[PDB]
RNA sequence: AAUCUUACCAACGUUUCAGGCUUUAUCAGUAGUAUGAUUAAUAUCAAAAUUAUAUGAUUUAGUACGGAAUUGCAUGGCUGUCGUCAGUUCGUGCUGUGAAGUUUAGGAUUAAGUUCUUUUUAACGAAUGCAACCCUAUAAGUAAGUUUUUAUUUUAAAAUAACU
RNA sequence: UGAAGUCAAGUCCCUAUGGUCUUUAUACGUUGGGCUACACACGUGUUACAAGGGUAAAUACAAAAAGACGCAAAAAAGUAAUUUUGAGCAAACCUUUAAAAAUUACCUUAGUUCAGAUUGUUUUAUGAAAUUCUAAAACAUGAAGAUGAAAUCGUUAGUAAUUG
């Protein structure tokens, strides 16, 4: 009765994220930038609600990860005609998060109906968009719950 | 009558709607025609009907909604060449930046 | 959109005094020759002064642009040249002082075509400059408009530019 | 060279209409002898028949014979008048 | 100081008048303009939930105020989660507490229900067999109708031919 | 040749992109698309907005529209109607026809309205009996059978006063071109046990011969009933010719044979059809050309190739 | 010309669909067939069948979703627009030509 | 994989063991290094830097030797870009004056 | 990164017909009946229950025409309730085909419909149809 | 004329929010084109009074120069239109 | 540039708005389509089957007709090149009758109107550009780590191999 | 990343626009054709004239980028192009990607096991459609060319060149 749950969340955020050691110290030649600050509300969720999390139903092992990826839009000609050299390039930069945390459980849910597949997955994941900010929006999301079905 | 853009957008529109609805028809006919295991006749009678249709709504070619110019298009944005040089001045394009590798 | 909405017809947090004082009158004395040009548009004097200060503060290219277009259209195509010489002095001398207060820095405005002329007559280019308009400063900020004016002689394109901190 | 054999040869809407009108016995005439869509292959039933083929702003004439079968209409007709550098 | 404000979420309807009688003189867009403060429409909320948009904004420049919206959004997340997490505890708590019975199987839309009504000579062709597979499994795009309507167009090619066509 | 051609212009119509629905709000005093699940949550919020707010102000529109929808969706709400009937004095002899239709339509179908609530709308429906549409009046007949608050007698006297002049005057245009306006009417009467000869005359001229009767369940139930009136002899006018036409449809059309019996008088099951799976009764079914259009040419095609022999 | 030469190899070119003898099936063959009913797989020879064109995905409507935006032409997507000023300039300039056209017709 | 069975030719092989002569600790140790990226010659010269940096943690006496042989310095030198109107980095179209 | 595919010469060509390997079809036997199966689960009185693990995804992008992106429903199934013999295991590794499978669990995916419910029940109809056809062996 | 290459895009991603802040994946074409359809609907809905239009013709029946000039909106001065996305909102 | 594209040539055909709104008149067993016939093709005609889905299909008048037709020596807008050369220019003050110059002339330095200098009874300051801030590759230091990254190590089960 | 502005440089034929012209035609839709013609000649660029090469067989290491009107592993067939088949993935998770070189062996300076055009005929792929007017593979055809006059161009280190 310590069945495991798996939740993997991805985000998108165009601007650079900032290191938390770098708030009191940062070079004035870089101070006028933009950053996607406050990308850590995900971590904060498991400290405010630490008192509400029961012992039957408890999160643990929450971790983040960073990546970067460029998409290519193409080199577009800059003139109306007869200038092949004139090409201004265009591209797109992104930064993805990858949250991943487990929550244990004493329960194990039973299934007896199709509608139960909707009561537990489809209503929650569609209502998971709250876990979001303006710049930090989410592409995908995952939930894994062990279950029981009485086939035959 | 209509100016060139608002006309030509409709031509390239009606060509797709035809395809959208004769989709299932033209996928089954073409399925039989390439089914080598069948006799040749039924493979041909489908080829006979497959041509007995409006080809005019099949000669599709891309177009830009804004300029009316057809040859160069950015599929990532769905708009043209003469326009992106303009919007890039205004910065209207979202999340784009100049590649400095 | 299949999604929830909230629309916010908000206003600016800025307001103006109720009492005339010196610092209004100092502007009215300088902006007098424009009053003739201003009456053609049925535009008031009080309102024109405000929108610029809203513009220097709020940094919205769209607002101060429409003020021009209502003037530059109601006028006749002889008189555009003078209106700008009064606009150059107005920005360059009077309002150049407000810049450092509002963390504001830079103005630039470039016309294109037949600002005043008829039939077969040359192009002319007019400019306005004050403060900083740099482009290789990737850490400097900007906002950019590319505009259009119609006449009986032809067409005129204008480029507003602006910069702030 | 040509297509693979299993890719059956092309005969458009039109010639399929004409082959049927042959089958009924309806003779070929001013407009029925007319041909377009040259890529359509030259069928076998229509031996002993004239067909006025189209190019540009006028036409060409031919009769069908068993040797002409299998080919395409547009391989017998010339579109571009040949080029000769003058003296 | 922050101006006054209004909020309008579907209670709009109750105040609404007929269309046979409306103010032809005064327009809403004018009322929005001449009336002080600010005005807000939004699609609605629950009792436990906060307005999405911050009702007030410190600055007026775009660049300098948008962080006030990030702070607001994060400031909004919490009551929605206690409503979410609390349910996610409760639903699971029902199901392990429910009793098990056999899985109450239910109906799927499939094309085989039409296939097994057709006679042999259609069912035995390589065509219609290969139809009912790929239109059943590898094509979710289509309705239950558009697939059944596809066989009957394929079954026509099971039939023989006249001598004209041949 | 013209551009655009008519066959093209239908493409944009069949997909539905020719409309602009916000214009409908100015045409209909009630307008609630519910084209999305978010929009539906906007409905439930109203229902909780009322239960929580005992003190509440309204207009005549927002009241009547909510009832129209709850009736249309069929949600049960014994608490909503008593809360809203209080205000009905506010809009006596004032409401539009379209709105007077709604709360009327909902009071019947709800099976929850008061005899005072129904009394308020019946005075208004009559007050606008001319401008009201025919298809609207027909849906009222669909609700009399679904309501049980009233006795069927009062529903009939109300049907003779206000509803007959609508339909009979607006028969040739609003109803006659349409089959759906007729079918729901013909079903709506027998379920109400009302039989007037001013209508069944006007109705039966057209129904049994239409192509619009595409669903066999629409064909059959007309055949199910018209065979019964003969047994009872209720209607005086002869009907024998009408019924024979429906039999020929039920026989000739190969679908009806595959789903229905005249003699056994029922539909087939799914299992029973598998028994008749391989029984191929059809005669001379095959790929063809000109057959049902011009079979003369097929005969010529036999002569020519025979002459070559 | 058509140079043909003899192929000293024999027999049908083998295939899963051809190794099968439905009258005499092995255990490994009934098992695969029992998978095909489940997931809808296909068994066919080395030669082409039409399943590759029944399994394909062909989404033409996604282009219409661009044509249905009507961002490029507001009047086609939002007919309540009425460009008042642009019509005024269009009318003034026309009428002034007609002054010129008639006055030049005399002159 | 095995040493002779991955780095086939010996000039790829002496590079990686050039430090091991400079240490004189031959056969004392057992080596296991995992590499991914680049081509064979560039994939070998990295093995100089890694052992030379690995040994000096053990034998810091060997440092001024590895300084002289430049086995501890990286090679930031990396391939250049293809400009637009150039066939590649530093290669332009033919100039035409007539 | 990915290393490149290479066709190694595993088997030599010309090896005598007598020295080759050939393996019979172990699945050739008399298949079980139904009551033989039900007699195995007498501890549970005609009732079997399976432990499984349901993955599922959602997207903010699944809308007007990409609304089909939310149709997959990935599942795993645990086997230790399945008292699988040596012959029952190999039969099960064939039905799945060239698909993932371990001693502990195996995958099951369906993307046959638009709505995930219909793709979820189909997994149950597969799990049943695979357990029976698997336990039809001894 | 010397080539003043694209200044704003050289500055945007590192020093300036774009005219809107949202982002999307697999739906870049819709939102980028659909908000442009809404920037100008609202402009042309406000800067030109259309509530007076929707009354006269769209509605059945059973000042004019004053509107074509938009005299009622002569004091109106818009600054921007902005768009956002998060939390399904 | 296979068709479309494509503007050009030849020929058949069309004669004024796509959607929305207003309006005139007729039809409603009529209307429509993965239908059928017809033409080279758009077009045009129509009841064997099928669809019937609220408030129709067709028609008159009106709601900015149209134009790759011309003048880039009437213009915008976009762009090439002189040139990645290092210059262009303003406010005030000084000098000269004045044009104008100084500043932007000396010394050195710089790839650079680059920077430094106490060259001077006169220039001080300011904008733009070059530069630099930003991105790629590097070492050193900190911060985070994935069922997806890589390696060292370890727990438990199955197969294979070994045999404790 | 690129100032001021010059070359009345270029474009009204991407879109906008002033003047001018046309409006039963300088406008519009469709079918077919044409832009792919061939005396002489120019600019650009790929492949070769060989042995630091060609070929057969066995068989290593990459980056960057893209993916559902898609990528498509594993097994199997074919001589080969490629096809059957579609596990798995909307993603650092699954997938699409190397050659030159190095090793072993033959060819032994020959207009040649170099070169590889051109042409005939089947097969392979897309499409409604390949003749005018597509690309690729095989059997077979197997021309010129034997490092190029006067003249002239690119390059400054991870550059030239070579490899994909
Ligand atoms: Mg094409
Ligand atoms: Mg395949
Ligand atoms: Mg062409
Ligand atoms: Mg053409
Ligand atoms: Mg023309
Ligand atoms: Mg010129
Ligand atoms: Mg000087
Ligand atoms: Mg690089
Ligand atoms: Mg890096
Ligand atoms: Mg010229
Ligand atoms: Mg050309
Ligand atoms: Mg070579
Ligand atoms: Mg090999
Ligand atoms: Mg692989
Ligand atoms: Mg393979
Ligand atoms: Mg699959
Ligand atoms: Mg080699
Ligand atoms: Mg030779
Ligand atoms: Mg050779
Ligand atoms: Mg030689």
């Amino acid at each position: 009765m310590n069945n495991k749950i798996y939740i993997n969340i991805k985000y998108k955020m165009n601007f650079n994220p900032q290191v938390i050691n770098s708030r009191n110290i940062l070079s004035k030649n870089k101070s006028n930038r933009i950053y996607c600050k406050n990308f850590i509300f995900t971590i904060l969720f498991f400290d405010f609600f630490n008192s509400t999390f029961s012992k039957n139903f408890l999160p643990y092992k929450y971790n983040l990860h960073i990546t970067k990826k460029r998409k290519h839009v193409g080199s577009i000609l800059r003139a109306p005609y007869k200038n092949k050299i004139a090409q201004f390039s265009l591209g797109l930069y992104r930064y993805f998060l990858n949250l991943s945390f487990f929550i244990n459980s004493e329960f194990l849910p039973n299934i007896n109906n199709k509608f139960e597949f909707k009561l537990l997955f489809i209503k929650f994941l569609n209502s998971y968009n709250y876990f979001e900010s303006t710049l930090v929006t989410q592409v995908s999301r995952v939930i894994k719950i062990p279950t029981q079905i009485q086939i035959i | 009558m209509l100016f060139k853009r608002r006309k030509d957008i409709l031509k390239c529109k009606y060509k797709k709607i035809y395809i959208f609805k004769n989709k299932i028809k033209n996928i089954i006919l073409k399925s039989i025609f390439f089914n080598r295991n069948i006799k040749n006749i039924n493979r041909a009678y489908a080829y006979m009907i497959l041509n007995n249709s409006k080809i005019l709504y099949k000669k599709y070619h891309k177009i830009c909604k804004f300029s009316g110019y057809r040859k160069n298009v950015n599929k990532f944005t769905g708009i043209g060449r003469h326009e992106l040089n303009r919007k890039a001045t205004l910065g209207q394009l979202q999340n784009i930046s100049m590649n400095s590798w | 959109l299949n999604d929830k909405i909230s629309i916010n017809f908000d206003k600016y947090n800025l307001k103006f005094m109720r009492k005339k004082r010196l610092y209004v009158k100092v502007l009215r004395r300088k902006l007098r020759r424009m009053r003739k040009m201003l009456r053609w548009a049925k535009i008031s004097l009080r309102n024109f002064i405000r929108l610029t200060l809203i513009f220097l503060c709020t940094k919205d290219i769209d607002i101060f642009s429409k003020v021009l277009v209502k003037i530059m259209d109601s006028m006749h195509y002889k008189n555009h040249r003078r209106f700008l010489y009064y606009l150059k002095l107005f920005i360059s001398k009077s309002m150049h002082y407000y810049f450092n207060i509002l963390r504001f820095e830079g103005f630039f405005f470039y016309l294109s075509g037949k600002i005043s002329g008829g039939g077969n007559s040359k192009k002319k280019n007019y400019a306005v400059k004050c403060g900083k308009y740099s482009l290789t400063n990737k850490m400097l900020k900007l906002k950019y408009k590319k505009g259009l004016i119609h006449t009986k002689t032809g067409v005129l394109g204008y480029k507003l530019m602006i910069s702030y901190k | 060279m040509g297509k693979s054999h299993w890719r059956l040869k092309y005969i458009s809407k039109s010639i399929i209409s004409k082959i049927i009108k042959e089958s009924i016995g309806i003779k070929i005439k001013k407009k029925i002898s007319v041909i377009m869509n040259k890529s359509s292959t030259i069928p076998s039933s229509l031996t002993d028949n004239t067909f006025y083929i189209h190019k540009g702003y006028k036409f060409r004439e031919l009769k069908i014979k068993d040797y002409h079968v299998g080919f395409k209409f547009g391989e017998f007709i010339l579109t571009r008048k040949p080029n000769i550098f003058p003296k | 100081n922050p101006l006054p404000r209004l909020q309008v979420d579907n209670t709009s309807l109750w105040s609404l008048d007929q269309n046979s009688e409306l103010p032809e003189d005064t327009s809403p867009e004018e009322q929005i303009i001449n009336c002080e403060g600010n005005i807000t429409f939004h699609s609605g909320l629950q009792d436990y939930e906060i307005p999405a948009f911050p009702e007030t904004l410190s600055s007026y420049i775009t660049h300098y105020q948008i962080p006030s919206i990030e702070k607001w959004s994060i400031f909004r997340q919490f009551p929605n989660m206690y409503h979410w997490w609390q349910k996610f505890y409760e639903t699971n708590k029902k199901l392990s507490e429910q009793p098990l019975v056999r899985y109450q199987y239910s109906g799927l839309p499939s094309v085989y229900t039409y296939f097994y009504t057709m006679p042999e000579f259609a069912r035995n062709n390589i065509v219609v067999q290969n139809v009912a597979r790929c239109f059943e499994f590898n094509r979710p795009e289509l309705n239950h109708q558009q697939k059944i309507m596809a066989l009957n167009y394929a079954a026509k090619f099971s039939l023989p031919l006249d001598d004209l066509i041949v | 040749a013209t551009f655009p051609s008519k066959e093209q212009m239908r493409f944009q119509k069949n997909m539905g992109y020719n409309g602009f629905q916000p214009n409908i709000a100015f045409k209909d005093d009630l307008y609630f698309p519910l084209d999305n699940p978010v929009q539906r949550q906007g409905l439930e919020d109203l229902i909780n907005h009322i239960k929580v707010n005992p003190n509440l102000a309204i207009e005549g529109r927002g009241l009547c529209t909510i009832l129209y929808i709850i009736a249309r969706e069929g949600k049960d709400e014994p608490f909503i109607f008593k809360e809203l009937e209080r205000h009905l004095y506010k809009f006596k002899e004032n409401l539009s026809p379209r709105l007077s239709f709604g709360g009327l339509y909902a009071s019947y179908k709800s099976n929850l309205a008061s005899p005072y609530q129904v009394s308020f709308f019946e005075d208004e429906f009559t007050r606008n009996s001319q401008q009201i549409n025919a298809y609207e009046a027909i849906e009222i007949l669909q609700t009399m059978f679904e309501n049980t608050t009233k006795v069927n007698e009062h529903k009939i006297q109300y049907f003779h006063q206000s509803v007959k002049p609508i339909i009979v005057s607006n028969f040739s245009k609003q109803v006659r071109p349409y089959t759906g306006n007729l079918l729901k009417l013909f079903i709506g009467l027998r379920n109400m046990n009302i039989y007037d000869e001013e209508l069944h005359e006007l109705i039966l001229k057209y129904l049994p011969y239409r192509r619009g009767l595409n669903n066999v369940k629409d064909i059959a139930e007309v055949y199910e009933t018209l065979c019964d009136y003969k047994e009872k002899g209720i209607l005086k006018q002869n009907i024998d010719a009408h019924i024979e036409a429906l039999e020929k449809k039920l026989t000739t059309k190969d679908d009806c044979r595959w789903r229905y019996n005249l003699k056994e008088k029922r539909f087939y099951t799914y299992d029973e059809l598998i028994a008749n799976r391989d029984n191929y009764t059809i005669k001379d079914q095959l790929n063809h050309k000109y057959r049902f259009s011009n079979p003369e040419l097929i005969e010529k095609f036999n002569l020519v190739q025979s002459d070559k022999d | 010309p058509y140079i043909k030469l003899p192929n000293f190899k024999m027999g049908i070119n083998p295939s899963l669909r051809s190794k099968l003898n439905p009258l005499a099936l092995t255990g490994t063959q009934k098992i695969m067939l029992a998978s095909s009913r489940i997931f809808g797989t296909n068994i066919s020879g080395n030669l082409r069948s039409g399943n590759s064109e029944l399994q394909k995905k062909f989404s033409p409507e996604k282009e219409l979703a661009e044509f249905n935006t009507y961002a490029h032409d507001l009047s086609s997507g939002f007919p309540w627009v009425q460009y008042y000023e642009q019509k005024e300039r269009h009318k003034m300039m026309i009428e002034l030509r007609k002054m010129r056209i008639l006055m030049r017709g005399i002159k | 994989e095995i040493f002779y069975r991955y780095f086939t030719h010996s000039y790829n092989r002496n590079i990686a063991l050039k430090p091991m002569l400079l240490s004189t600790q031959y056969c004392e140790y057992d080596l296991h290094f995992y590499v991914r990226g680049g081509g064979v010659m560039g994939q070998s010269h990295a093995c100089q830097i890694a052992l030379a940096r690995g040994l000096t943690q053990i034998h810091p006496n060997l440092r001024p030797i590895f300084m002289k042989f430049d086995l501890l310095r990286t090679d930031y030198r990396q391939k250049e870009r293809k400009k637009t109107g150039r066939y590649k980095a530093r290669k332009a179209h033919t100039y035409v004056r007539r | 990164s990915r290393q490149a595919t290479v066709k190694h010469l595993t088997k030599y060509e010309a090896i005598p017909h007598y020295m080759k390997q050939t393996l019979r079809d172990p699945h050739e036997y008399k298949l079980r009946s139904m009551q033989q199966i039900k007699d195995d689960l007498k501890d549970t009185d005609g009732k079997f229950v399976a432990r499984i693990d349901i993955f599922y995804k959602d997207y903010n992008d699944a809308k007007f025409h990409e609304s089909a992106m939310n149709k997959k429903v990935k599942m795993n199934v645990h086997l230790k309730n399945w008292k699988l013999t040596h012959s029952q295991k190999d039969r099960l590794s064939l039905l799945l085909g060239n698909r993932f499978m371990c001693n502990d669990y195996f995958t099951l995916i369906c993307d046959q419909y638009t709505e995930p419910e219909l793709n979820f029940e189909k997994l149950v109809q597969q799990v049943q149809e695979l357990y029976l056809e698997c336990k039809r062996a001894p | 004329m010397g080539l003043k290459s694209l200044p704003m895009l050289n500055k945007s991603g590192i020093s300036m929010y774009w005219h809107n802040i949202w982002d999307s994946i697999k739906l870049y074409k819709k939102y980028s084109l659909s908000f442009l359809f809404l920037n100008e609907v609202i402009n042309h809905f406000l800067n030109e009074n259309l509530y007076y239009y929707c009354i006269m013709k769209i509605r059945p029946t059973d000042n004019i120069n004053k509107i074509k000039k938009s005299w009622n909106m002569r004091h109106f001065y818009l600054g921007k239109i902005l768009f956002l996305k998060y939390q399904g909102w």
